[PDB]
RNA sequence: GACGACCCAUUCGAACGUCUGCCCUAUCAACUUUCGAUGGUAGUCGCCGUGCCUACCAUGGUGACCACGGGUGACGGGGAAUCAGGGUUCGAUUCCGGAGAGGGAGCCUGAGAAACGGCUACCACAUCCAAGGAAGGCAGCAGGCGCGCAAAUUACCCACUCCCGACCCGGGGAGGUAGUGACGAAAAAUAACAAUACAGGACUCUUUCGAGGCCCUGUAAUUGGAAUGAGUCCACUUUAAAUCCUUUAACGAGGAUCCAUUGGAGGGCAAGUCUGGUCGCAGCAGCCGCGGUAAUUCCAGCUCCAAUAGCGUAUAUUAAAGUUGCUGCAGUUAAAAAGCUCGUAGUUGGAUCUUGUGGAGGGUUC
RNA sequence: UACCUGGUUGAUCCUGCCAGUAGCAUAUGCUUGUCUCAAAGAUUAAGCCAUGCAUGUCUAAGUACGCACGGCCGGUACAGUGAAACUGCGAAUGGCUCAUUAAAUCAGUUAUGGUUCCUUUGGUCGCUACUUGGAUAACUGUGGUAAUUC
């Protein structure tokens, strides 16, 4: 039957095609112990979103200088690496791009700028903080440690209004531990 | 899961050209039994019903389509709403009920009809087969998502509709629930309702007596009365056909029938000859093995239906295998001793009364070689004139004492026993002539541990019935004195409760007199029959002995009621009130045929 | 001998034991060895294996997650 | 099979101009029979549910129409799947405003607001001339409108304009080359330009060459040219942009540059 | 104003025709033809052109540039999987076109049907009967039997999207909502941090020994306080009425539980020349190979490896395959040049027939 | 990411295939906590089907003597709400499946100067008469058949 549903979706990653080469092992585990994260699809997604960029410069780097589609989606490429602070605003070319490495997208994630902002005492101590509703970006409450922080966005990290740290209402435990107290006295 | 086998039911079947392909091509035969013996010349092929297992390669491998799968019905596990006790019991499905329509349920004695009827009138509840914390409306009414069952146990738990059942005991009644003679039933939920019942059950009685006065046809026309009269939006009415009479069955099922118009449900269960195609819109049928388990089949129409039950035996969900048309005498046979030696107990008449009503008896001939019927409507008395004899009323002003031995079994029993039945089989000797009198009944079918010793307290009504018979055939007499010997048994046990008594006395050279309202019952056991004339409750008079030709034509021309019997299945059924059939038997004077 | 073509098979029992999980007159299901209808190692002729006996797999069966039903 | 005619429409199968959305719904609104093509066309009820906003659902547009409010040329119309299309006015006296249906350079109809003075005449493109009996000469427009009696100097391909309240025309504009067109179909759909020269060709199509105010020049088939000024001055008030196409390199910098959408 | 009708023009179409485009097969080489095959003249029939059909006449029409015949687990297209460049394989399936309502045939009504939720008959099944008769078509939505390796509830509503009628009002298993659902895709928990003892390594005082030392690992007898959702459950919000999600009061964590799995550890290919049992047996092993009394390979304990809310196996198919080769293979000896020569179609085919000065944009002439 | 590795010998260099490696889509095994999407009796049998539903419809404006309900009293055609029945329109769209079908269907491109067309929209609508005829349905009344939307 005819619905009114939609189907579009795609995977976000591609695997390796030598199970167990030694050479790659390892360097895998070394971006995920200085980055904090859970499993290798973690890292498998940020080399797919950084070959299909290339892929795309590689393509552009062909026409002529001053092609109108050269021009058009060329300046809309590096605007859009800039936004995030992956690129310097003093280079802007699309030879440039091709000199890009993972640690410039991983460097990026909420979780990184919790830890080097100040926020925590650890990369692991940050995703727990994202992860428990105690920070904010701007006005907003946010939740998932893979957000990539825009360069405006950059300034207004912060704490929540309504969080043990940040200006609220004291936890479940500390609440508990000074109840039960009290209640040593008698009548509690 | 379903046990299946293969069946060689094809007419026309050929063995000289097949090249017999379906015994060389079973697994079965390859290792070595002889599940398919077949050879050239011989003209069908036999199969095995136990070496068999479902597989089905020899149905691919036959030259004509000779060969198919049957499934046989199995212990399952699925669909379980509910069960009787630990290791007991399972009633797996239950029926969908439909508003403004009368819905049949059929089958074999304790298959499980009377606890669906309890469930879906919310006096039980589903259990799913769990006994340790059993579910209470909340896994019910989940378990039952996606059906129209959904929507309905919501109202009842609700109260958007309620719902009214008539016991399958009646005789409990004047215990359970007592009043005044006339005030037990002016008090009930509607007034308007109880004048015009009068018009189409007999509301004569109960102005006169108490409710503890009442005869077993007077406690059934009761019961239904006294639902008909209270308020609900379902009714269901469980056996409202037992002690009742030929003619009355058709008022009982006419005023049924009437219920059901204003969006109203209605629910309907017999062991009936016909009269449930009078009365039903749709049937279910149940199947099993009743000291066991019972499932129930999707509806069917009322024709359609019957054939499934009684011509045939084999449902569309490509199953059951069992019930082959006893409908009947299907035999037609008779075989047995002329004798001329016989011993005479003729009597005089009498008038009597047993209140403010007339009887009346002529005198007539009684011998040693035969058994009698008694013939006439509910009402005429007829249960005390079987009590005259072995002397309990009027013995000698008129009719003649008995020279010796009578034996009785009653139409109304309560029992007083404790412990066990066990213990009251002291009163005959078993041994010493084992069937038909005890192997062939009381441990028919599979031996079962419902009969062998349990408490009468326990035991079912039905059951006790059958050891009451028993019990009371076993003692010494000239005489057995028998009425209602049909209440509350299935159409396969009647005809073993007519077979247990005439294949006994017809060999032990014995008489007895006989009560039934069923015409099966009549016309097999008859040699000659006695009919009541009269006006029930009133005045009433009993007939001299007759030949059956003489007897029975009388009765039914009496009753304004004529049947007509089919030849490819013996089936006797009933002409409507005016038909051709109606008028060209009644013009000639018989009311049964081709016997 | 397969249920829809009536035909004969030999088929191999895998792990320590488990021919005696299997009776005699009732049903398998077969797959594949593993080399698209040839033989494999030392095994002579024979191109299946068994992977159920009576709806129960061979592998529940030899990890005493499940046993027959009877 | 087809044993008839059709009478739904696919959301999917619908014009791409509507620009109606891609979850709400399987259908489409099916245009009622009348005078412009299905293609060609804007239905009232996507005009009043998704352009104006007046109306949240199909239900209040229904009520919107029972109360005779809309005047489509000068008529009341009810039918909420009416075809209205280029050059038509709809009048709604009980907010006291009128609109007229013109191509944005997009290829898409404008909401285009009008003074009342201007909602009193319409332009027509000529479609057919012949004679009937009698010798009465007849003239036929692209919105199926006849006319008997007209000036025996206007000609295929001219455009004529004609006032509401009663039908008859009033002036006309030959088809030469010099005068202002629109274009109103193909992918030069709601440009504006001078007709510079025609080029023919007999049996198959003829072809028009146009040039832009800002200098551009482009070509369509013949049937899609329609005539709306003598010389360079149309006779109808036209919309923000005024039909002059620029590109995206140039959409870009002015919408960076102007800082509108509320930057 | 409403309704109605003959004729033009519109709109929605329908029907017939033009040009170019197709998978395998020669163990299919000749085919069609008053039993209309190709064409001409007059007519009949039809909404209209026409061998559409009839009478008379002529002797034509297609094929190696593959006709005619046979096969197809063949509905066509937009499209889908894989892919350096070139390709190979798939497309019953939500959009568009066609065909059909058990199998064949005939026909009524109407603007429109050779209609099947219309009718008549034969052929195959099959229901009821008082044996005279009467009734039938789920490849619609749910549900059942049979088949098989193989596929969900006989639930709620016209609120949304649109359609039909005489209509602002009635109707809709079209369509929407919830149930089942590890087909498949996106996000993302299962422990964070201090103190203490032992441990690594910088650096300083000192010939060396030893001490001070500051930043990181573990893990045990076991210490300490703080944070939180998974669950339970009241209220608002949600919606046709509800559920779910989001919001918010009250309970909710010390680890011996609120306990992560599926396959492996000789090589290819990450990870034990540990300890007990069996003895060419039981078994393992895609492939090469392990086991015959001191097994790195079987059966088990411990330890370790890989991916992770997932992982293993059977079978079709793409890459790897420059192992089908157009780009781009090979034929002395590994598989393979007709014994030799002529020759029609097919592919391929030698040389030749009007230039430099001057100006613009740009160079130092084109 | 334009890629290879194990296996013919006492050892070497080749030919050549078998086995490994990665994706995709059907079945199947073991395992499972939260949350947003959502394919699903095509493959075999276009095999056979119990029961319920899936197509109907009225405005100020074709025909109102239904005591069916009703008013301030009366028919001045005749009030007003209005079941049933007659008349008009729709039921040829939608939904389901993939059996047949190889110059056929289908796609791009063109043509009716060789045809038909409910409805919508615009033209056109002047070579006993102050109003004719008879006859059916709803309704009332009497029936036939085991049985039907007879
Ligand atoms: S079943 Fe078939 S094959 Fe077997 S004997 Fe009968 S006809 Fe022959
Ligand atoms: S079904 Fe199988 S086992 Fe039964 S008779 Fe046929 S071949 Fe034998």
């Amino acid at each position: 039957m005819p619905v009114a549903r939609s189907w579009v979706c795609r995977k976000t990653y591609v695997t390796p095609r030598r199970p167990f080469e030694k050479s790659r092992l390892d360097q895998e585990l070394k971006l995920i112990g200085e980055y904090g994260l859970r499993n290798k699809r973690e890292v498998w997604r940020v080399k797919f979103t950084l070959a299909k960029i290339r892929k795309a410069a590689r393509e552009l780097l062909t026409l002529d200088e001053k092609d109108p589609r050269r021009l058009f989606e060329g300046n809309a490429l590096l605007r859009r690496l800039v936004r995030i602070g992956v690129l310097d605003e003093g280079k802007m070319k699309l030879d440039y791009i091709l000199g890009l490495k993972i640690e410039d997208f991983l460097e990026r994630r909420l979780q990184t700028q919790v830890f080097k902002l100040g926020l925590a005492k650890s990369i692991h101590h940050a995703r727990v903080l994202i992860r428990q509703r105690h920070i904010r970006v701007r006005k907003q409450v946010v939740n998932i440690p893979s957000f990539i922080v825009r360069l405006d966005s950059q300034k207004h990290i912060d704490f929540s209004l309504r969080s043990p740290y940040g200006g609220g209402r004291p936890g479940r435990v500390k609440r508990k531990n000074a109840k039960k107290g009290q209640g040593g006295a008698g009548a509690g | 899961k379903l046990t299946r086998i293969a069946i060689v039911n094809h007419d026309k079947c050929k063995p000289k050209k097949c090249r017999q392909e379906c015994k060389k091509s079973c697994p079965v035969v390859r290792m070595g039994k002889l599940c398919i013996e077949v050879t050239p010349q011989s003209k069908i092929a036999w199969i095995s019903e136990t070496l068999c297992i479902g597989c089905g390669i020899c149905i691919k491998k036959c030259p004509f389509g000779a060969l198919s799968i049957v499934n046989l019905p199995s212990n399952l596990e699925k669909e379980t709403t509910h069960r009787y006790c630990a290791n007991a019991f399972k009633l797996h499905r239950l029926p969908i009920p439909r508003p403004g329509e009368v819905l049949g349920l059929v089958g074999t004695n304790g298959i499980g009809k009377s606890t669906a009827l309890k469930i879906l009138a919310g006096k039980q509840k589903p259990n799913l087969g769990k006994y340790d914390d059993p579910p209470d409306w909340q896994e019910i009414l989940t378990y039952f998502r996606g059906s129209e069952l959904q929507n309905y146990f919501t109202k009842i738990l609700e109260d958007d509709l309620k719902a009214i059942i008539k016991p399958q005991y009646v005789d409990q009644i004047p215990k359970a629930a007592k009043g005044t003679v006339g005030s037990i039933l002016d008090r009930k939920d509607e007034t308007k309702t109880q004048a015009i019942v009068c018009q189409q059950l007999d509301l004569t009685h109960l102005k006169e007596r108490n409710v503890e006065d009442l005869s077993g046809g007077e406690l059934q026309r009761f019961a239904c009365a006294v639902v008909c009269i209270q308020k609900a939006d379902i009714f269901m009415f469980d056996e409202p056909s037992s002690y009742l009479d030929v003619k009355q069955r058709l008022k009982a099922a006419i005023t049924i029938r009437s219920l059901i118009n204003p969006d109203r449900y209605i629910i309907v269960v017999e062991h009936d000859l016909s009269v449930l195609d009078y009365l039903s819109d749709f049937i279910c049928c149940l199947y099993g093995v009743p000291s066991a388990y019972g499932v129930v089949t999707m509806p069917f129409s009322v024709r359609e239906g019957i054939n499934i039950f009684l011509d045939g035996y084999v449902p569309t969900e490509n199953l059951r295998f069992r019930d082959a048309s006893l409908v009947f005498k299907v035999a037609e046979t008779a075989n047995e001793e002329e004798v001329k030696k016989m011993c005479m107990y003729k009597y005089p008449g009498m008038k009597k009364k047993m209140g403010e009503f007339e009887l009346a008896i002529v005198a007539g001939e009684f011998t040693d070689s035969e058994i009698m019927v008694m013939l006439g409507e509910n009402g005429t008395g007829k249960t005390t004139f079987i009590r005259m004899l072995a002397g309990r009323l009027k013995p000698d002003e008129g009719g003649e004492v008995p020279v010796l031995n009578v034996s009785y079994k009653p139409q109304k029993i309560s029992p007083k026993s404790t412990g066990s039945v066990r213990q009251l089989l002291h009163e005959k000797i078993r041994d010493a002539y084992t069937h038909p009198q005890f192997v062939t009944d009381v441990m028919k079918p599979l031996q079962i541990e419902n009969i062998i010793d349990q408490e009468v307290q326990t035991l079912s009504g039905g059951e006790l019935q059958r050891v009451a018979l028993a019990l009371c055939l076993g003692k010494p007499a000239d005489v057995y004195l028998i009425d209602e010997p049909s209440a509350y048994l299935d159409s396969e046990q009647r005809l073993m409760a007519a077979r247990v008594v005439k294949r006994f006395i017809l060999h032990a050279k014995k008489t007895a007199f006989v009560v039934e309202h069923d015409f099966i019952m009549a016309t097999y056991l008859a040699d000659r029959v006695i009919v009541f004339d009269g006006i029930p409750s009133k005045n009433t008079v009993a007939n001299s002995p007759q030949t059956l030709l003489a007897g029975m034509n009388k009765f039914l021309s009496q009753l304004e009621i004529t049947f007509r019997r089919d030849p490819n299945n013996y089936r006797p059924r009933i002409n409507k009130l005016n038909s051709i059939k109606d008028v060209e038997q009644k013009k000639s004077g018989n009311y049964f045929f081709l016997d | 001998q397969l249920i829809k073509n009536g035909k004969k098979i030999t088929a191999f029992v895998p792990n320590d034991g488990c021919l005696n999980f299997i009776e005699e007159n009732d049903e398998v299901l077969v797959a594949g060895f593993g080399r698209k209808g040839h033989a494999v190692g030392d095994i002579p002729g024979v191109r299946f294996k068994v992977v159920k006996v009576a709806n129960v797999s061979l592998l529940a069966l030899y990890k005493g997650k499940k046993e027959r039903p009877r | 099979m087809a044993r008839g005619p059709k009478k739904h429409l696919k959301r999917v199968a619908a014009p791409k101009h509507w620009m109606l959305d891609k979850l709400t719904s399987v259908f489409a609104p099916r245009p009622s029979t009348g005078p412009h093509k299905l293609r060609e066309c804007l239905p009232l009820i996507i005009f009043l549910r998704n352009k104006l906003k007046y109306a949240l659902t199909g239900d209040e547009v229904k009520k919107i129409c029972m109360q005779r409010f809309i005047k489509i040329d000068g008529k009341v119309r009810a039918d909420i799947t009416y075809p209205a299309g280029f050059m038509d006015v709809i009048s709604i006296d009980k907010t006291g405003e009128n609109f007229r249906l013109i191509y944005d350079t997009k290829g898409r109809f404008a909401v285009h607001r009008i003074t009342p003075e201007e909602a009193k005449y319409k332009l027509c493109k000529v479609r057919k001339i012949f004679v009937g009996t009698k010798g009465i000469p007849h003239l036929v427009t692209h919105d199926a409108r006849t006319i008997r009696y007209p000036d025996p100097l206007i000609k295929m391909n001219d455009t004529i304009q004609i006032d509401l309240e009663t039908g008859k025309i009033t002036d006309f504009i030959k088809f030469d080359t010099g005068n202002l067109c629109m274009v109103t179909g193909g992918a030069n759909l709601g440009r504006i330009g001078v007709i510079t020269n025609r080029e023919r060709h007999p049996g198959s199509f003829d072809v028009v060459h146009v040039k832009d105010a800002n200098g551009n020049s482009f070509a369509t088939r013949l049937s899609n040219i329609f005539v709306i000024g003598k010389g360079n001055k149309p006779w109808i008030s036209l919309p923000r942009g005024k039909g002059i196409r620029l590109t995206i390199a140039e959409e870009r910098d002015k919408r960076l540059a102007a800082k509108q959408s509320s930057g």
